[PDB]
């Protein structure tokens, strides 16, 4: 009735706080996300069944979980852009990168990880200046300026992604984080069974992407 | 009851390569398969040298070898 204001663009709030082990950055929040109001919601993307997978969560959460993350598992979300709208430019990415890396410098986490080799990309060359040759997934020869804060990047967690077409071709980076995040806090976890390594055939991945989708 | 490689090949073309003591029971490295495959172990068999894997052998007792594969089948 009396007031019609409801406007498309909205903005997701990020879930960061002081002492984080992790914080997951990414390029902007779907459109959902921000209306939902939670990160990373289904269907389309792998995180919450990747952070399952990987044992960095004991049980299969969801978006819905997003705000114990921080508490229960030292994790928070950020991203480059802040602002979600309906369906790029040079100057967001600009601006949003010296924003991120402030609130970096900010809340100073254990580990910044890069949701996609792309946000990395944009983010390396604004802030590091450098144009990133040959980059590699995993933990990166950069801490984030002014502070200890290490940069690690592993494959987009969206579906869209399409050099890892499952959730199951992304998981070792998820298992490696978790290494690196134990060995940062002085867990000892046990060596009795470790994933040294995963390799996968990229048109049976694909297919069997697709299969998985009808189902 | 040193560590040794074992690799776990699927029929989707992939191959994860697991670390483990020779004393370990395979039951965990089959466990360990499942969740990070996100598969349940009711629906999945694995099998080495076209024999079926039970729940308490060990590499030792199955005098696996560094580097040895095992065959994983989907019971779908």
């Amino acid at each position: 009735g009396v007031s019609e204001a409801e406007l498309l663009t909205k903005t997701l709030p990020d879930i960061l706080t002081f002492n984080l082990d992790i914080v997951i950055i990414g390029i902007n929040p779907g459109l959902m996300a921000a209306y939902k109001g939670h990160h990373y919601p289904g269907p389309g993307n792998h995180f919450w069944k990747c952070l399952f997978m990987s044992g960095l969560s004991e049980v299969q959460l969801n978006h819905m979980d997003d705000h114990t993350l921080p508490g229960k598992y030292g994790i928070g979300f950020t991203n480059m852009v802040e602002r979600t709208t309906p369906g790029l430019s040079s100057k967001e990415f600009r601006e949003g990168g010296r924003i991120l890396v402030q609130k970096l410098q900010k809340y100073q986490p254990r580990i910044a990880v890069f949701n996609g080799k792309c946000i990395y990309e944009i983010f390396s060359k604004e802030v590091f200046g450098v144009k990133v040759k040959n980059l590699e997934f995993g933990l990166q020869p950069h801490k984030i300026p002014d502070t200890e804060t290490l940069c690690y990047v592993m494959p987009s967690s969206s579906a869209r992604c399409a050099q890892f077409p499952r959730a199951q071709d992304k998981v070792h980076y998820y298992i490696k984080l978790k290494d690196l995040r134990d060995q940062l806090k002085g867990i000892e976890r046990n060596m009795d069974v470790q994933e040294v390594q995963y390799t996968f055939d990229l048109q049976l991945a694909q297919e069997d992407a697709k299969k998985m989708a009808v189902k | 009851n040193d560590h040794i490689n074992l690799k776990v090949a699927g029929q989707d073309g992939s191959v994860v390569q697991f670390k483990i003591k020779r004393h370990t029971p395979l039951s965990k490295l089959m466990k360990a398969y499942c969740e990070r495959q996100g598969l349940s172990m009711r629906q999945i068999r694995f099998r080495f040298d076209g024999q079926p894997i039970n729940e308490t052998d060990t590499p030792a007792q199955l005098e696996m070898e560094d580097e040895d594969t095992i065959d994983v089948f989907q019971q779908q």
